This record gives C-alpha cells, structure tokens and sequence, in this order.
C-alpha cells in the first residue's frame, strides 16, 4: 500500500479527512480480479469483455444481499428487534467481503 | 444447368465429402508443409451442421481426422479460422487469456449486396451475365494492388457460392500481420463512402495517387462494355436523374436536354464527358472518373479482413441455396470466369454416379483443382526458395 | 420411516481415533420438558474422496517417457486398482469418471478435464 | 548534438558516485525543465528556441567534446540522466506524461539541428532496417512519389532525401493514402519518417515508464534515493 508523506504541521483551519469504501474488496470487483480472470505463473488485469469468475461471483452475491438487507431495513412497521437484527447482519456481510482479501494477500 | 433441388442436400454431402472433395490439396495448403509445429493442429475451423446447430473450436491431428469427422458430421457450412497458441479442441484445458488467435490469412470479401444501387439488372441478393463484370472489376483492382502496391504474391479467389469473391492472401510475412495494419491494407483499397445514404459517395482531390489512378485505368476498359450497354445506366429520367445527383446542380439543366436529344446512354456519356470537362476548365473534382468509381469500384467489409481470428466460408465448400460449388479463381482468366458455369454439388455428384483416387478429374470439378494446385505449387516455391536459400 | 431435527452449533471429528466419523453438538426440542436439550449426533461412513489427473500420454515413469500409447479413463482406473491399490491396502472401493474445474496454483493443471474420481473408506 | 541523438534503450551497467548519481538528475532535470520553458515563451521552430535550447544542452554539459572511442563526456551525461530520471517521473501519471512530453520534445531539438545528411546516417545505424534510394530509382518513380504525397504543393520532389521503409512501419501513413507504395515498400521524405520516429518514441517511452514502477519497490527501500523519489520540485 502507498503512504503518502505527511506535512508535519499545525492546522488553523478545517482539515476534511476523507477516505474509500472497502478498498480492495471493491477493487476485486471493478477489475474482475480473480483466480480465473487473471494471467499468472505482477501481471495483467484481464480485459473487462470477460466474464466473472468464482471470486467475484461469491462477492458478487455478498453485496446482493447487502442490497436487500439494506431495503428491508428501510420497511416501516417493522420488528423493533429485526432493526438490531438488520443491522448485525449489515456489517457482518460487510466484514467477511473485506478480508476477502486478505485471503489472497 | 438444372435447378438445384436443396431437399437432396443431406443425400448429396456424404457422397461429396466421401468422394470428391480436395482433402489431400486442403491439407497441403493449410498446413504449408510442416514447416512449422503446429499451424494445422492450431487451425480453427468452423461448421454448420443439421438443423443449423452452430459448432465452431473445431481442430485435428492430420489429414485422417479432417475426413472422418467431415464424413462423419457432413457440415452443411465450412469455415477456416485462425491459428491459435493452443489446440483449439482443446480451450477448455487453458486458463482464460493464454489462448488467442496468433496467425490467420488475410481475407478480403467483396458480395453483390454492397452495390444495391449501381446495379439496373438484378435485385440485391442475385446476379447474372450482365453485371457480373463488378467481380471482375473488384478482381483486378485489388488482386492488382496486393501484388503491386504491397508484393504480396500468393492471392486466391475463390467464388462464395452465389453474388461475390473471396481473397486469400497466403504470403507467409502476411498470416503474421497486426489487425492495425491489416485495417490499413482495407483503408488504403478503400474508396466508396456509403454514408447513411449520401447520393454521391465518390470524393477526389486535385492530387490522385496511384493505385486511384490505376485503379481507373482498369475501370475504363470496361466501363461502356458494362454500365452503358449491359446497364444502359442513363436510358431514362429516372435512370440519368441519378447519376445528375453526383455533378453540380448548375450541369444538370444542359445535360438534362443532352440526353433527352440523344437515344442510347453511349451518347449521353459521351454528353457529359463534355459538358463536366467543359466544367472542369472554367472551374477540378474530376466528375468523369468519380461516378465510374461510385459504380465500378469494389466495396469491402472491414470487420472481415481486420479481425485475425474471423470465420470465413472455407474453399470447395458447398452453398446449401444455389448448391453450386465455391471455387478459387483463375486469374490468367479473369474476363471469361463463369459463375453460371460452375459446378453444382448435385451435378458434380450426378457425374460420379454415371461412372489413387482421382474421380474429381471424372467430374468437372477437376479444373477448379488444377487452378488450386498451381497455387500449392506457386506456394512450395516460397517455402523451397526462400527458406533452402 | 423415522427422523428427528435438531439445530446444531459445533463439530468434531477423530481421524486419529475415530476416521471417517464427525460429532455434531446441538440442540433438540422436547415436549416432555418444555425446554431444548443439548444433543449429540454421529456420522459414520464418511468416504475419502480422491482425484486422479490421466496423463495425455502413459510414461514409463522409471527413465521419463512416453510409450506410444494414448491415456484414457479405463487405463488410469486399472493402475490404481492393480498397481497403487494393493502397495497401500485398499480392498473395496468407488470409481467413478467425471468432469471437474480447478484454477489454483499447481503449474501444468487444466481449467477442466475428466478425472478418476475414487472413494474409499475413511479407515 | 552529433552522435549524441540517442533512444534511451538498453540501460547503463557502469555506477557512479551518489554525487554523480544525484548531479546527474538534478542538472538531467534542469535541462527538462528549461525544454518546458522555451515551450510556454515561444515556437518549436524559433531561433531564440532552437539557440537558448541548445545554449543550455550546452551550459549544462549535454552536447559537446570528444575523446578516445569509449568515455564521451556528454554522451555519457545524458545516457544516464536520462534513466536515472525515469525513477522519479515514473510514478504518477501526471508525471510520467510531462516527462515523456519534454523528453520527446528534446528528441525533436536534436533532430532539428541535424541536416538532412547526418539524420540519414543515424537511421540506417539505429534501430536496424531503412534504406535510402540513389537518384536513378529516386528520379524513375519522383512524379509518382509527388503524387502519393500530401497536399505538397507544386511538383517539386526536392534535394530532400527520399526513404523505403517497410509498408508495415508506414501505416501510419499508407492507411490515408499519403506515401507511395510499391512491392510491399513505402516511400517517405524527412517531416514524416522523423514524426514518426518521435511516434514510437513516445509510445516505447510511456511503455517503459511502465516497467520503471512495477519494480520499483525494490529500492524505496533505500535511503539516499528518497531525496529524488520524493523531492525534485518540492
Ligand atoms: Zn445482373
């Protein structure tokens, strides 16, 4: 990963810290990287006219229940203990994802 | 010639690909003497088979398999592709972006339904004796180039089976080629820019290069032999009102009664080659020579020659429609090729049955197989001279 | 005939000891009580599974090459039956050819190709 | 300036002194530096261009003296310079780009400064294979030549030398119908065969700046690169 030099220093003013979303995780999946996509023997992101592979289809689906997980949670006149419950399984699908990685690595 | 009964098809194959068909001369060719590892074993191939089931990462070990399961699958269609880096059977086995097309021929694929409104004689997907000579045209003018503009030398037609001609050019520097540059070879034998119906398609600049200029010498010894007397291309209104519509607008008024005095269009050419050169003078775009290109000079498909890995109808194949055989041409005798001449599959199969193998020679197949042996002869040439010297 | 449910929550196997048998813990319900139970099930019978990769060529493996033969399944089939089967004690067994995947990171392994696939008793 | 139009390919294997290794790309960037100047001030085909340009290639050691078949000062310089700043402008894309722009507009100067004589002799050396054609083959086929060029006014085929480069190098150029083509051969004069010199340069160039990162990491490592890395411009 890259580090960027910090400008040991003072700040009057303001200092807006953003960041990105699941790195890595996200990444494996706008360059369809995967144990099926890529050329290997710090190679070649394959082309994106191919298709998914087994990796990217498991975290494919990993964001498609996120996806409905995410809805359900929007319902009204709903089970005061399925809003704690939505929520657990939100980060959960969240964490397996981003060690998905850190599977490979 | 009899009409070809489509129904006999599934009949007349098997006996075809059983008996007639060229696999020893099919063999030779693709695989270009061995010269190399694998070139025929990485060979695609592609056929169309009953029911019109599609199959196509078809490959062999030799000439044995190329029979037995051609006399065993009866293609109704037959493709050659590419050479890949791996046995294309064998894809499934590779990991996903090692195997690629590496080599192919360079094709070029000129039909009859490119020239949909030069033509005054034959609808779109037909042809006949009278504008057949815009194959011949189209034969030349590349065929020409290839050999003069780029010294590629071993060019084979062959006849698609119904309203055009295929090129095959097999110069070994050429199967290597990038798509890129094969794009430029179009690029630079391309001159008729069919927009989304634009009237005139035909632009020259003061300057006209050679192949242009070569290219019109071989359009003028033709042109009154077929767009004025077989095409009478401005007998009527309706006729001339089109070929008005590529001069300026301030022409037409005295062209208009140009013709309408004259009573053959011979004349009313000879009309406007006065008053455009009148026009040109005063004035150029040279109006003669760009509405005899805008109607004489071929028009390609770029997607055909560009991609290194396409699928084209493969040579002594068989057109399920008009069943007549796709032969290569002979071109110490463009002029007098006949496409109503060559053989049927139905007829070639009635001549074998009214009778080491060399049974082809029983049938009239057997000229359009010497044509294609003075080419596997033409091509040991290059193998023997220039890799034995 | 008869069966029984129960939701389950950890595991454990003895290959050791006890091979080709795994304990799930759980929970069963019981009306008599009114309230679950802690309740174990055992699995026996859990055949290895195996994978034979058929060569292309047979090969004297001794110096290194090929004999001129072609591999298919039924050679493959009868060199573990006759040859590995026997030098490592396996009696009874299952075979069975079938097409299967793979893409990891054994160098010379096709993405697909038909295996050997054997299934023997855990013992 | 002479010998000294060079592809930077095929890396330098000598070593030098960190006071060598870091003048070279101080002074290397310099240079780099003032070729984007003249850039933004004035033309490429300016004399204030072409002479402070060549005044600087000059003031700091780029293009001059000789010696005995090996050592050659200012060939030297440049060689390793060259390379040695493609570690720094190897990284972000925004560098990668402004290096290639002033290192390609740097190839252009020295082209421009050498007659249509010793760019000859440069080519056929070079890379491997250009021919050039003697006045008999260049006169024969001189009006068709004039006819398969631009817009190239009049019918005057100059003293400008004429090449035969392989179709295939052309295409570029054959693909518009803009050279004349004969037996698999393209006709070019000067302007072109250098534009597209200058085309593959660029496209080897960003290719390799490629390669320059992906191995980088093997030497971040290291302690007296990081003034270069990291500050050349801060
Ligand atoms: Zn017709």
């Amino acid at each position: 990963g890259l580090v960027l030099d910090p400008k040991v220093g003072f700040y009057d003013k303001f200092i807006l810290l953003l960041d990105f979303n699941s790195l890595y995780p996200s990444i494996i999946q706008e360059f369809n990287i995967c144990f099926t996509t890529v050329q290997r023997v710090i190679p070649e992101l394959p082309d994106p006219s191919l298709e998914m592979g087994i990796l990217p289809r498991e975290i494919r689906k990993l964001v498609e229940r996120r996806k409905q997980v995410k809805q359900l949670m929007k319902q009204q006149d709903l089970n005061p203990d399925l809003i704690l419950q939505y929520d657990i399984r939100q980060k959960a699908l969240k964490l397996t994802a981003n060690s998905m990685y850190g599977c490979l690595g | 010639m009899e009409t070809f009964d489509p129904t006999e098809l599934p009949e007349l194959l098997k006996l075809y690909y059983r008996r007639l068909f060229p696999y020893s001369q099919y063999y030779r060719w693709l695989n270009y003497g061995g010269v190399i590892k694998n070139y025929f074993q990485h060979r695609e191939f592609s056929f169309t088979l009953k029911d019109d089931i599609y199959i196509r990462y078809q490959s062999f070990n030799n000439q044995s398999d190329l029979e037995k399961e051609m006399q065993k699958m009866n293609p109704y269609k037959i493709d050659i592709g590419a050479v890949y880096s791996h046995r294309p059977n064998q894809h499934n086995t590779v990991k996903l972006g090692a195997f690629q097309a590496q080599e192919k021929e360079l094709v070029f694929d000129i039909d009859m339904t490119d020239y949909d409104d030069v033509r005054r004689c034959c609808s779109s997907a037909d042809i006949c004796p009278k504008c057949w000579t815009l194959m011949t045209m189209a034969i030349r003018i590349i065929d020409r180039a290839l050999k003069e503009d780029f010294g590629f030398k071993h060019r084979l037609w062959v006849y698609s089976g119904r309203r055009g001609v295929h090129c095959w050019v097999c110069d070994e520097s050429v199967r290597k080629l990038s798509s890129a540059v094969r794009s430029g070879i179009v690029e630079y034998l391309s001159l008729v820019k069919g927009g989304q119906d634009v009237k005139k398609k035909v632009h020259l600049s003061e300057k006209i290069h050679p192949f242009i200029r070569k290219s019109i010498n071989i359009i003028k010894k033709y042109f009154e032999e077929y767009a004025l007397v077989n095409q009478d291309i401005l007998e009527n209104k309706e006729s001339w009102d089109k070929i008005l519509a590529l001069v300026p607008e301030t022409i037409h008024d005295e062209l208009q009664q140009s013709f309408q005095k004259s009573h053959n269009s011979l004349q009313r050419w000879e009309h406007l080659k006065k008053v455009a050169s009148r026009y040109q003078n005063n004035i150029g775009p040279w109006l003669e020579w760009e509405i005899m290109l805008q109607y004489c000079f071929p028009r390609l498909d770029i997607n055909v020659s560009k991609g290194i890995n396409h699928l084209l109808k493969s040579p002594f194949s068989v057109h399920p429609k008009t069943g007549r055989i796709s032969v290569p041409i002979d071109l110490q005798k463009v002029d007098q090729f006949d496409p109503f001449t060559v053989p049927t599959i139905s007829f070639i199969c009635r001549e074998l049955d009214a009778i080491r193998t060399r049974d082809y020679k029983k049938t009239s197949l057997a000229p359009y197989v010497k044509v294609f042996e003075h080419f596997l002869e033409n091509l040991d040439k290059s193998r023997k001279g220039e890799l034995l010297k | 005939e008869q069966v029984f449910h129960f939701y389950w929550l950890d595991a454990y196997e003895d290959q050791y000891n006890q091979p080709g048998v795994v304990f799930l813990f759980g929970k069963v319900w019981i009306e008599s009580a009114e309230t679950h139970v802690s309740c174990c099930v055992m699995v026996k019978n859990i055949e290895r599974t195996l994978y034979f990769l058929p060569r292309e060529m047979k090969i004297d493996l001794n110096t290194g090459k090929e004999t001129g033969t072609p591999i298919s399944m039924k050679d493959v089939y009868e060199e573990f039956d006759e040859k590995i089967a026997t030098k490592y004690k396996i009696m009874k067994f299952k075979s069975k050819p079938v097409e299967k995947n793979y893409a990891f990171e054994i160098p010379d392994v096709p993405e697909k190709s038909e295996y050997l696939e054997v299934k023997y008793s855990a013992e | 300036y002479p010998h000294c139009l060079q592809f930077y390919l095929q890396p330098p294997s000598e070593n030098i002194s960190l006071i060598e290794f870091e003048n070279l790309a101080i002074d290397r960037v310099k240079l780099l530096k003032s070729v984007e100047n003249l850039g933004v001030s004035y033309v490429k085909g300016t004399e204030q261009y072409q002479s402070k340009l060549e005044s600087e290639l000059r003031k700091l050691k780029f293009s001059y003296r000789e010696n005995l078949e090996d050592e050659y000062e200012p060939r030297r310089r440049d060689h390793i310079s060259h390379f040695i700043l493609r570690l720094a402008y190897c990284q972000s894309e925004e560098l990668r780009r402004w290096f290639i722009q002033q290192e390609m507009d740097l190839l252009r100067f020295r082209f421009s400064i050498l007659p249509k004589d010793k760019i000859q002799d440069f080519l056929k050396d070079s890379q491997l294979q250009f021919e050039a054609i003697s006045d008999e083959e260049k006169t024969l086929r001189e009006q068709e030549i004039v006819a398969s060029s631009p817009s190239l006014s009049g019918l005057k085929l100059g003293f400008e030398s004429i090449y035969k480069i392989p179709f295939a190098d052309a295409l570029d150029l054959f693909r518009g119908r803009k050279v004349y083509l004969e037996d698999g051969f393209a006709y070019v004069p000067l302007k072109d065969i250098v534009a597209i010199i200058l085309n593959e340069f660029r496209a080897k160039l960003s290719k390799a700046l490629a390669l320059t990162a992906r191995s980088l990491p093997a030497v971040q490592s290291d302690e007296r690169l990081q003034p270069l890395l990291n500050h050349l411009s801060h």
